[PDB]
């Protein structure tokens, strides 16, 4: 479960994130792409090089729907809702993907935010990640 | 372990700047906080009820900086990583009884202090390398469970 | 998730298996304990070799837990709260695990019951126990 | 493959005494039956609307034979899995994009398949025999993708 302290550390966390999310939803893709690279069976139609530009477009895709989830911190099994059945009725993405892209956006997200990402924080975003997974999965 | 050379040059290269003492105590610590199940293995260590009692704790960065040393002897040996953690994986068998799923909860947690403290610098090529380095350090800390 | 159908395959099988769940449960837990050495470590102040008798004792523990979970299937969570809070939060059992007893519950299963043992029961059977496991580590 | 030789003995006794036809057909149609997300692979296959459907289909009982040949033949190579499998990997990778978390599935469901077609033959310690064999090959399999 997402405690109150938990929602303020994301809510601001995501707040200073702000209008980078996009670069980071895309450097994070990379990441996963890169250090795990079982996941690109899931996206064989994309350009996965350096730079790509389906790469930086769906990047900002993910990020979205993050945002959008952030803003319905309450309500993220119907906010996500859409997202769960291309992901786990159309796309059938197995379930330890999801933990290989939460990895690689903490990653992302410790490279670029030093000084918010404390151990509350990450533990917060962490859990954050789990329930946007079990959403996406269920 | 499938490590080509540039990978291990990358590696190694990014471990001389480590601050071994250090990175080992946010480490460790982070791996209480953020998984707090892991705490079950280190009631003897005192107050972990909170971050700061975790993170500050002096038992919590003595055991760190233990635990990132030998992870340091590992990196001397590559190939050979078995041969390095075999008495330390007979130890968390036999006498510790941890579960090898928490070798690979550490080993993401100090991924992410790695680029924590080298921001820029850790870059998605150099971070795939220490996912292998850190997978090949859970295998081998797995291999002699019986 | 359970559908009524799935209710209805899990009730009948389990049904067959009748007074010997007991035996089933041990025999799970010793094909589990062989086949997947690590899930020794949370069973460190146990006999484990063959045939011994807190094994046994605990197989009879495991299947009757089941035996209320078929009973309950309606309401899981209530049912098994307790074990939930067990494995959960004393425990902390990693769910991983819960696979691997699951594949050794139907192992056993099928090595015992042939003929209950049809594909559709087989999966009925498996998306029963993935819903304790769910129950049984949030 | 750490398979002790009582180990390697009691994987080859009973796999001489299986019916490739039979137990390949049934582990093929229960992996599509329980793990219907293993379907959208084989829509080639036709008609996989109900259990019924998929058991009976023509084309899933030839393909469990071609993969219960190719997991045969690992039997028989057992020092070299890795080379064994090679080109399979390539082609699961290359060509069908499967997720390789997909290969354990095929594993368990065929460890199940023979417990059900053995019943009391197959005890524990032949089950772990197997477990072992059936985890190197999805590992073997798994080992070119890029
Ligand atoms: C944080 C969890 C994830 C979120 C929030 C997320 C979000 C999204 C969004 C917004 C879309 C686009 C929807 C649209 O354009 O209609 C999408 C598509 C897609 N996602 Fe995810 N995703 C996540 C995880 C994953 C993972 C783990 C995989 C597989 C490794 C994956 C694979 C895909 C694929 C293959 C598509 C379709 C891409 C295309 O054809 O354009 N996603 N996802
Ligand atoms: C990279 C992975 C790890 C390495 C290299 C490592 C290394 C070590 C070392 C060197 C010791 C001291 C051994 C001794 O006392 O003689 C130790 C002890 C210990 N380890 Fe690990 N360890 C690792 C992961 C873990 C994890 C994930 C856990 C549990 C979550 C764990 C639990 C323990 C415990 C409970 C002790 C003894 C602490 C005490 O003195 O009371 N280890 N480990
Ligand atoms: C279908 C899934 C499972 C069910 C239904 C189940 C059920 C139970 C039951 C009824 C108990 C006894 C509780 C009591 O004394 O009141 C128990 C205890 C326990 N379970 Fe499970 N369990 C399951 C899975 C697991 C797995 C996956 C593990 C880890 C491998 C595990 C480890 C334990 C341990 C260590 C105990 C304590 C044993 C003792 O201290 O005597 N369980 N479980
Ligand atoms: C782990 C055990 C597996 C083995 C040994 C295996 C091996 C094989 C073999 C021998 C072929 C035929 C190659 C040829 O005729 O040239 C094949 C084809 C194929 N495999 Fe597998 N496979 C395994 C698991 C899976 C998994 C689990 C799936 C997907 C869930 C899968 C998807 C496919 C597909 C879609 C084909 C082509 C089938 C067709 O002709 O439409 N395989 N594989």
């Amino acid at each position: 479960v997402l405690s109150p302290a938990d929602k303020t550390n994301v809510k601001a966390a995501w707040g200073k994130v702000g209008a980078h999310a996009g670069e980071y939803g895309a450097e994070a893709l990379e990441r996963m792409f890169l250090s795990f690279p079982t996941t690109k069976t899931y996206f064989p139609h994309f350009d996965l090089s350096h730079g790509s530009a389906q790469v930086k477009g769906h990047g900002k895709k993910v990020a979205d729907a993050l945002t959008n989830a952030v803003a319905h911190v309450d309500d993220m099994p119907n906010a996500l809702s859409a997202l769960s059945d291309l992901h786990a009725h159309k796309l059938r993405v197995d379930p330890v993907n999801f933990k290989l892209l939460s990895h690689c956006l903490l990653v992302t997200l410790a490279a670029h935010l030093p000084a918010e990402f404390t151990p509350a924080v990450h533990a917060s975003l962490d859990k954050f990640l789990a329930s946007v997974s079990t959403v996406l999965t269920s | 372990m499938h490590l080509t050379p540039e990978e291990k040059s990358a590696v190694t290269a990014l471990w001389g700047k480590v601050n071994v003492d250090e990175v080992g105590g946010e480490a460790l610590g982070r791996l209480l906080v953020v998984y707090p199940e892991t705490q079950r293995f280190f009631e003897s260590f005192g107050d972990l009820s909170t971050p700061d009692a975790v993170m500050g704790n002096p038992k919590v960065k003595a055991h760190g900086k233990k635990v990132l040393g030998a992870f340091s002897d590992g990196l001397a040996h590559l190939d050979n990583l078995k041969g390095t953690f075999a008495t330390l994986s007979e130890l968390h068998c036999d006498k510790l009884h941890v579960d090898p799923e928490n070798f690979r909860l550490l080993g993401n947690v100090l991924v992410c202090v790695l680029a924590h403290h080298f921001g820029k610098e850790f870059t998605p090529p150099v971070q795939a390398a220490y996912q292998k380095v850190v997978a090949g350090v859970a295998n081998a800390l797995a291999h002699k469970y019986h």
